[PDB]
């Protein structure tokens, strides 16, 4: 009633993708830098897999941007590094994983303002 | 036949480059001056084992493993390297 | 090379290929083809008519939004063919006629057009220019349709000295007069026809612009097999299942086609001929309700 | 830094800061932010021969290949050189080294000199920044030679205003009294006062010696100039003593040398030979400029009918003069390999495609090998980077910064030859804000930067 | 462990016993198909394309995988015999109207950016 | 405010034309190139500079609800004239 | 609360805890958790093993009667390592409630039809599996219901791209419609709406 079978999981065969969006594709798994002109890091929360930029050109009418690849929009969401790993492992592509970015916890004083001998005296207020 | 250069690749804290730490700490200094116009290549691995690049004319390329050698066999393979003795 | 010709995307229908060409003759059997192929790639291409809209609405899906333009011209008139072939680069003439009217002989259709065309295309700054003219033209040809189209060659190659010059024999298609008029008749023995298929010569026509060496050159596109007519129409009638062109065409087919060994065809153009028997039964399906003619090569 | 780079449409709209800590935190500079309108302007877009007039007119990708192909074939070894610019990838670097080797030509050299007395290059330490840009905040005592860290490295000099005000740094500086946004001692302009500090009269020395965390910055700046090496030696006499007096800390690497230009130490630690000084001393009949253009070879520096190759993406001073342009793709246009001043190696991403004709640079490199007929064993850039690996295997460690530390050796080395130092004071090249906004050849066509120059000019 | 669920086949024979039975079943249905939809290819490339649509499967070690692939292409032939196709559906295996695309590094270099 | 390229065609308000080189012209050949003949920036620029006395005031591009959103216009820069972000509408305390 | 806020029912709420727990307490064996939530709809999540014996229960207690099936479908998660997730709405006209049912499958494990409780599910396993690639197990016919005939692929999973792969045209050579890679003339504009701000405390996780 079980085969207990050792094999690493492939599913390429079945998702239907074509040969040459598989093996020459680069997905990157990270978690996304938080926007620097925004305070919010509510977007900085889960993992991000997304493809790697193809060309795009101007149509010779209206001047707008064409592509010749499908996966240009393709952006998918994980809850850990390791499940955006085994989507990547399953689904035959090539992956770079980058390491979480963390703000490091830093000291914060408001008597230090007004400091009797350091340089972090402010000038102004 | 001329060689060109000599890269040695030894990683920073594994045991299997303890004997290339030892030579390079010791005795590099002296085989510099030995050779002042041979550029020697020290760069670091990681979970790699230890292993040594010769260049030659036309951008011929050998290379031999390094681990668990001690100093004087990486030594001896310097000078066979470098008199062009197998 | 005009960054606005500059080639971009993967040669699809939504694609840039840097080639503007203008194709007169576009509303005839091989341009058709040609246009299709050209518009598959994504290039502009101008279309030139001098007939009902009616009649070249089938080439409007063979090209993306804005590839394919129609402007009105005749022969007879430079502005026009000026006006049509101002800002392209690659200038194709298909203008051809089997027959006489009271308005164009053999004359204006394969020496006059040729020749204006020419001569405006040189005028406007055209890089590239594909002639076509046939197999078996020359100046001493008994017919008129071979003599006129030898010296249209001639005063073509005159006016535009890196014109590249096409001789055809014979192309068989679906809406080729060749494969049709033999088996639209529900002599031979002494003749001998070499046809060639429509997608060889409209893809030779294409690998001919893409090939920059290909300036002045003249090419022959002739099939693989050599076939004589007797044979070639029992053949014919075979694959058709049935039981076995006024002067001018009757003496064309009357006489054997010529060969060419010095002048260059579709193999160093990178293509393979494809033999009659592969395409007989597509053309010929249409006039029904297995043993290949023998060859002499 | 990292950056974020704003695209719609396939067209860089604006240059975004991206947090990391240990580098820029969460600032750029402003010629990071700014300098993008260059890319827009003075593009190459086709590969370019010259005809039989003598000027540079459009032609094919096969024609220009098979045209350098040629001249690759017809010469050998010394005749062959090659001079790589401020913007070159680790990739192009050694897909050029590779095609060299192939030729026995081994005059790879850079436009910043470094000086290869004692050990060169052959130490990775002897030519980086050793503390790295997250340990000035842990130093006590900081020395600055012959340097302008406020805008040869913009964030280091933030980083170091950053120690100052928060854990009362002390900086000092051997140079011109440059202003750097905080206060510091001013030694001096001389050399000989490294001299005077290395022997132990200034006391400076002695205020080094008290200091637990001392660490000394040397600009390559002040290795531009023909004391290069004299100036290095002093140097390294001061951190030597520093060792031998203070004793063995740790692992704090007193060391160190400041990078301005972000090609520099990858191709150092490829093996390219710093400096032209090769060049000059036999040179090329075949010149590859891949993105030089410093100006420091020009046509009189080289044989009659020298043949020259420019690869690149901006046309500026490198390329009038070339035979042969090809055209590469800029930083924005590549995922390729960068080594910065820490030596520690980052990668970019694609944002958009290169215009026009405009291709890889290591395709390009590996390309004209196929046509002379000396391929090259890459064909993608997996394996681009495994021959990377296989010369210098910290390039592809994307973002680590430790590494072992040789001074000992190295400062042996540098007590071999005994150069005497000039008595001309140190100048940094950037002398005033105006100086900052022209550097490279995307910063020479942007506009935004003219209109940074213009408004320092004269203001309104 | 990595114990799983089957779908039909339990290990590998059986499997590739379906495959066979695929296999045979598409291999008597070209000619049929071949006459029947009027197509202009011949029986051989017919099933040489059948053989070719067989052999880009042949490296999956899964039985599962193997399985849910004979699935698919039993759906496939009786998609054709049914003539729920229409003779663009069966000439979509041969591209014919597609432009081939060069493989080595120059012809790739030469047309674009594409790896 | 109309202008004509050196090729013959119409330069439009957002100041384009095909270059004399460009093949894209044929699309106008037998045809016509459609050109707004009313150019906004000119047309503000008629408008004349509003007097008002008041120190900071407020525009919504007239009538009421069908104009943009009301916004306040500082004037005490006595160098140039207020302008507004939305309409265009130039506003000038009466100097002298 | 205010006329701007939709009320409450909690008798409604109590009842469908009440049943939750007595379906629960039937059936241990393949239940995995019960749910109300606070606009009163139930769900029950269960072993996948207990697709046919739930359904059957649901469907032929006497307290339950669950006699009409209102949908079958699937939802994809990438990131659970069981990628889909299969809903089952039931209406029960007996006591005019309504009641949901969850289990999950990955592409390889099939699912058992439910054919033989509810003859409704015939169309929706097929529409499933046309367009998740999840199958069912002792279907009558299994087959594509949506897509094209040769169609490869599953577009409604989440790693499937909005155009697809090929677009159609008619080629006049042929003389026939051809399949060809799709090209956009206007590549679909991406948009990054998601603000920063997290806007729901109470759906606020843990930081790990
Ligand atoms: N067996 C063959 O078909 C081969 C053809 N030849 C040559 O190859 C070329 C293409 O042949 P093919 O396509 O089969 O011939 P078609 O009759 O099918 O097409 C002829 C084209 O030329 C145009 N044309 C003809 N006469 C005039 C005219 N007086 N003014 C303006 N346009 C005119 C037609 O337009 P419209 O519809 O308005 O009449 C039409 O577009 C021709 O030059 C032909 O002579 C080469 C070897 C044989
Ligand atoms: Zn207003």
């Amino acid at each position: 009633q079980l085969i207990a079978v050792d094999e690493k999981l492939d599913i390429t065969t079945l998702t239907g993708v074509p040969e040459e969006h598989i093996k020459t594709r680069k997905v990157r798994i990270f978690v996304p830098a938080r926007n620097n002109m925004q305070s919010g890091v509510n977007n900085t929360k889960k993992w991000k897999m997304e493809f790697d930029t193809r060309e795009r050109w101007e149509n010779p009418l209206m001047g707008w941007s064409s592509t010749a690849d499908p996966l240009s929009n393709l952006v998918l969401t994980f809850s850990t590094k390791e499940d955006a790993v085994a989507f990547a492992e399953k689904n035959g592509w090539s992956f770079d994983v980058e390491e979480r970015k963390v703000p490091k916890p830093k000291s914060k004083s408001y008597g230090a303002n007004f400091s009797w001998n350091k340089r972090t005296r402010v000038s102004t207020k | 036949l001329g060689l060109r250069e000599i890269r040695i690749h030894l990683c920073q804290r594994s045991p299997g480059s303890q004997g290339v730490r030892d030579f390079i700490e010791k005795r590099y200094v002296e085989l510099k001056k030995a050779n002042p116009d041979l550029p020697i290549l020290i760069r670091e691995c990681s979970d790699v084992q230890p292993k040594l690049w010769a260049r030659y004319a036309f951008g011929q390329e050998k290379n031999v493993s390094l681990n668990n050698f001690s100093a004087d066999q990486v030594t001896r393979t310097l000078e066979n390297v470098l008199s062009g003795k197998a | 090379l005009h960054h606005a010709l500059i080639p971009h995307g993967k040669g699809g229908r939504s694609s840039v290929s840097g080639i503007v060409a203008t194709v007169f003759g576009a509303t005839g059997f091989l341009g058709r083809y040609v246009v299709n192929h050209l518009g598959r790639m994504g290039s502009q291409v101008i279309v030139p008519y001098r007939c009902e809209p009616y009649d070249t609405m089938h080439l409007r899906p063979m090209g993306d939004l804005g590839q394919i333009i129609f402007m009105e011209w005749n022969g007879k008139d430079k502005d026009s063919i000026r006006k049509v072939v101002e800002h392209s680069n690659v200038v194709i003439n298909l203008v051809g006629r089997e027959w006489e009217t009271k308005n164009f002989d053999f004359e204006d259709v394969f020496v006059k057009i040729p020749h204006a065309i020419a001569q405006v295309s040189k005028e406007a700054g055209v890089e590239k220019l594909i002639h076509i003219s046939h197999l078996n033209a020359d100046i001493k040809s008994p017919s008129r349709y071979l003599r006129s189209k030898a010296v249209g060659e001639k005063e073509v190659r005159a006016a535009f000295p890196e014109a590249t010059i096409i001789k055809p024999s014979d192309i068989f298609g679906r809406e080729d007069r060749f494969l049709n008029y033999f088996a639209s008749m529900r002599l031979g023995k002494e003749t001998v026809k070499q046809p060639v298929y429509i997608v060889d010569v409209s893809k030779g026509i294409i690998n001919a612009i893409k090939d920059p060496d290909a300036k002045g050159k003249t090419f022959a596109f002739v099939g693989p097999n050599r076939y004589l007519l007797f044979d070639l129409v029992q053949y014919i009638f075979a694959v058709a299942y049935r039981p076995f062109t006024t002067r001018d065409k009757v003496e064309r087919v009357h006489m054997s086609d010529m060969t060419l060994p010095h002048l260059p065809g579709l193999e160093d153009l990178g293509i393979q001929a494809t033999p009659l028997e592969l395409k007989a039964i597509e053309v010929l399906r249409r006039h029904r309700t297995v043993k290949p003619a023998k060859t002499v090569n | 830094s990292n950056i974020v780079v704003s695209t719609r449409t396939g067209e860089v709209m604006r240059i975004l800061p991206r947090m990391h800590e240990d580098i820029n935190e969460e600032w750029i500079s402003d010629k990071t932010r700014f300098a993008y309108d260059g890319l827009k302007r003075q593009r190459l877009t086709q590969p370019m021969i010259r005809n039989e007039k003598g000027l540079l007119t459009y032609t094919t990708w096969e024609d220009a290949l098979s045209r350098v192909a040629g001249m690759l074939q017809s010469f050998q070894g010394n005749d062959v050189a090659a001079i790589a610019g401020g913007l070159v990838d680790a990739e192009a670097l050694v897909a050029l080294k590779d095609l060299l080797n192939r030729v026995d030509s081994d005059s790879l050299c850079t436009e910043e000199v470094f000086p290869t007395a004692g050990a060169g290059t052959d130490l990775r330490s002897n030519y980086l920044l050793n503390t790295t840009i997250a340990g000035v905040e842990e130093a006590d005592v900081i020395l600055l030679v012959g340097t302008n860290p406020r805008f040869e490295a913009p964030l280091f000099n933030a980083r170091i205003r950053k120690s100052w005000l928060h854990n009362d740094l002390k900086v000092a500086l051997i140079g011109s009294p440059v202003d750097l946004t905080y206060r510091y001692d001013h030694l001096g302009d001389s050399p000989k006062i490294l001299q005077d500090i290395a022997s132990g009269n200034h006391p400076f020395s002695q205020i080094l010696k008290e200091a637990k965390k001392p660490m000394v910055v040397l600009g390559s700046s002040a290795l531009q100039r023909s004391d290069g090496t004299a100036i290095l030696a002093a140097v390294s006499n001061i951190a030597q003593n520093i060792r031998l007096s203070s004793g063995v800390t740790g692992d704090w690497k007193v060391m160190n040398i400041l990078h301005r230009i972000a090609s520099q130490v990858a191709a150092l630690d490829l093996g390219y030979k710093p400096g032209v000084e090769a060049i000059r001393k036999n040179p090329p009949k075949v010149l590859f400029l891949l993105g030089a253009d410093g100006g420091c070879i020009t046509r009189q520096d080289l044989p009659k009918d020298c043949f020259i190759i420019y690869q690149g993406h901006h046309g500026d001073v490198g390329a009038p003069m070339a035979d042969v342009i090809l055209p590469g793709a800029a930083y924005t246009e590549k995922s390729a390999t960068y080594v910065n001043t820490e030596g520690r190696a980052q990668q970019t991403k694609v944002a958009v495609t290169p215009p026009g004709l405009a291709r890889e640079d290591w395709k390009i490199i590996r390309a004209l090998s196929e046509i002379a007929g000396m391929t090259l064993p890459y064909d993608t850039l997996d394996q681009v980077r495994s021959r990377l690996e296989e010369v210098s295997p910290n390039l592809v460690r994307y973002d680590d910064v430790e590494g072992a530390n040789y001074f000992q050796q190295a400062n042996e080395l540098s007590k071999l030859v005994n150069q005497q130092l000039l008595a001309d004071p140190l100048v940094p090249p950037q002398l005033t804000i105006k100086d900052f906004y022209m550097t490279d050849s995307i910063s020479r066509a942007s506009q935004t930067m003219a209109k940074c120059v213009k408004a320092v000019t004269e203001g309104i | 462990g990595t114990s799983v669920k089957p779908i039909f086949s339990r290990d590998m024979n059986e499997a590739k016993r379906r495959v066979r039975e695929l296999y045979r079943a598409w291999y008597r249905e070209v000619p049929n198909t071949v006459h029947l939809f009027q197509l202009d290819i011949s029986v051989k490339q017919g099933r040489d394309k059948v053989r070719e649509m067989f052999m880009k499967n042949a490296h999956v070690t899964d039985p599962r995988v193997v399985d849910l692939l004979v699935i698919k292409g039993k759906m496939e032939l009786e998609e054709t015999i049914n003539v729920w196709k229409q003779r663009t559906h069966i000439m979509r295996f041969f591209h014919e109207t597609e432009a081939p695309r060069p493989t080595d590094f120059l012809s790739k270099f030469y047309v674009g950016h594409d790896p | 405010g109309v202008r004509t390229s050196p090729t013959g065609e119409k330069v439009t308000h957002t100041g384009q034309a095909y270059d004399d080189g460009d093949y894209r012209r044929v699309r106008f050949s037998d045809r016509q190139k459609e050109v707004n003949e009313n150019f906004a920036i000119d047309l503000i620029a008629e408008q004349p500079v509003s007097e008002v006395g008041s120190r900071v005031i407020s525009c919504d591009g007239g009538g009421g609800a069908l104009g943009h959103p009301r916004v306040y216009i500082n004037l005490d820069k006595e160098t140039k004239t207020g302008t507004c972000g939305y309409c265009g509408l130039q506003f000038r305390q009466p100097h002298h | 609360t205010r006329p701007t806020i939709r009320p409450r029912n909690d008798v409604v709420h109590k009842q469908l805890s009440a049943f939750g727990q007595y379906v629960a307490e039937i059936l241990p064996k393949y239940v995995q958790q019960v749910q109300v939530s606070c606009f009163n709809e139930l769900e029950i999540f269960i072993h996948p093993d207990g697709v046919i014996p739930v359904l059957t229960f649901l469907r032929d207690h006497t307290n339950a009667q669950f006699k009409s099936l209102a949908d079958l479908t699937a939802v994809d998660v990438p990131t659970r390592q069981n990628r889909f997730e299969i809903v089952y709405n039931l209406l029960s006209l007996r006591f005019n409630s309504r009641i949901r049912v969850k289990t999950y499958t990955d592409e390889l494990t099939p699912i058992e039809s439910s054919v033989t409780v509810y003859k409704a599910a015939n169309w929706y396993e097929r529409e499933i599996w046309d367009m998740f690639g999840v199958f069912f197990a002792n279907h009558p016919d299994l087959r594509r219901i949506l897509t094209d005939y040769g169609f490869e692929g599953h577009p409604f999973r989440k790693d499937f791209p909005l155009s697809g792969y090929v677009e159609l045209r008619y080629d006049d050579e042929v003389k026939r419609v051809v399949a060809e890679p799709v090209e956009l003339a206007q590549e679909f504009r991406k948009f990054d709406l998601n603000s920063p701000w997290e806007a729901f405390p109470a759906y606020r996780q843990p930081p790990e």
